[PDB]
């Protein structure tokens, strides 16, 4: 029995073009715990990449938050990429700066 | 403050 | 107001791969303030809130000490589950535990936990009572049987009722400035249409702690339950919380639609419009 990840992607501070923040990753829902997860600019990987430490839920569903600092901007397109073994292939989520 | 107890299944 | 310390484990077996994974950490409420790690340079208890590195060597040495010999029990666990569930040894498996106390606004005892899961799944849990077990199957009837004999309740029930709420308390009074501020969401509403005939209105809350909150829509005084999308609350990364409620809205008819804000940080719940 397998639970795939819910995945959100937003920003720690409301976004303001040129001004520095933070953009997270937010996974939880998912069992088991393995799981692979890209910040990406413009379609590619961003390498200073940190994550939270592994924690579960009531329910013992895993969550983790993965961040990285940015400075956004209008042009500059951000999303996360997660892979889990219930996912055929990886599952890419857009950042909308209005969620 | 962690219980120090060991317990097996 | 009310309060809560727990710590998680989490051992993850990777046939093939070395020795499980352990990871355990520490929260009072909705804050982290240890962890340790099996896979780390040189696996140590590690502060994680500045209230808590007050604690001397004495005290890291103790925690890492429990740590080591519960990362060694799960590997010991893990074994004894692939016999009791007739598993092969070559998949990879996991085994959870919290265990934990809350306290009420006085400081007393409401209730304590301890509780276990493998591969996602309730394997046996310390009932209410601190006394009595709650086995999911007949797998865990085994571990209830020697848990029984051993009497595990009772050792347990010792540190529930007792280090457990008075380090509780400890943490609490030395962490007052973060522990006992509840910090209240700044709340906003915005409108985003969808179409000639309907937009979405979405219910803000940001900056909040501890992440207990309501975000709720009504439609002329009636809760939207059905209707309302509603994100599970989000870590910001700088100790607060997230969370917003949208509602799919007729053109023209925003002003029938108001959200209600309920938060520790807030004396009384909140009332929000879409202003423009």
């Amino acid at each position: 029995i397998q639970r795939t990840p819910k995945i959100q992607v937003y920003s720690r501070h409301p976004a303001e073009n040129g001004k520095s923040n933070f953009l997270n990753c937010y996974v939880s829902g998912f069992h088991p715990s393995d799981i692979e997860v890209d910040l990406l600019k413009n379609g590619e990987r961003i390498e200073k990449v940190e994550h939270s430490d592994l924690s579960f839920s009531k329910d013992w569903s895993f969550y983790l938050l993965y961040y990285t600092e940015f400075t956004p901007t209008e042009k500059d397109e951000y999303a996360c990429r997660v892979n889990h073994v219930t996912l055929s292939q990886p599952k890419i989520v857009k950042w909308d700066r209005d969620m | 403050l962690r219980n120090q107890s060991v317990f097996n299944f | 107001g009310s309060h809560s310390m727990r710590y998680f484990h989490t051992s993850v077996s990777r046939p093939g791969r070395g020795e499980p994974r352990f990871i355990t950490v520490g929260y009072v409420d909705d804050t982290l303030f240890v962890r340790f790690d099996s896979d780390a340079a040189s696996p140590r208890e590690e502060p994680r809130a500045p209230w808590i590195e007050q604690e001397g060597p004495e005290h890291w040495d103790r925690e890492t000490q429990i740590c080591k010999a519960k990362a060694q029990t799960d590997r010991e666990d893990l074994r004894t589950l692939l016999r009791y569930y007739n598993q092969s040894e070559a998949g990879s498996h996991t085994l959870q535990n919290m265990y934990g106390c809350d306290v009420g606004p006085d400081g007393r005892l409401l209730r304590g936990y301890h509780q276990d899961a493998y591969d996602g799944k309730d394997y046996i849990a310390l009932n209410e009572d601190l006394s009595s077990w709650t086995a999911a199957d007949t797998a865990a009837q085994i571990t209830q049987r020697k848990w029984e004999a051993a009497r595990v309740a009772e050792q347990l029930r010792a540190y529930l009722e007792g280090e457990c709420v008075e380090w509780l308390r400890r943490y609490l009074e030395n962490g007052k400035e973060t522990l006992q501020r509840a910090d209240p969401p700044k709340t906003h509403v915005t409108h985003h249409p969808i179409s000639d005939h309907e937009a979405t209105l979405r219910c803000w809350a940001l900056g909040f702690y501890p992440a207990e909150i309501t975000l709720t829509w009504q439609r002329d005084g009636e809760d939207q339950t059905q209707d309302t999308e509603l994100v599970e609350t989000r870590p910001a990364g700088d100790r607060t919380f997230q969370k917003w409620a949208a509602v799919v809205v007729p053109s023209g008819e925003e002003q029938r639609y108001t959200c209600h804000v309920q938060h520790e940080g807030l004396p009384k719940p909140l009332t929000l419009r879409w202003e423009p």
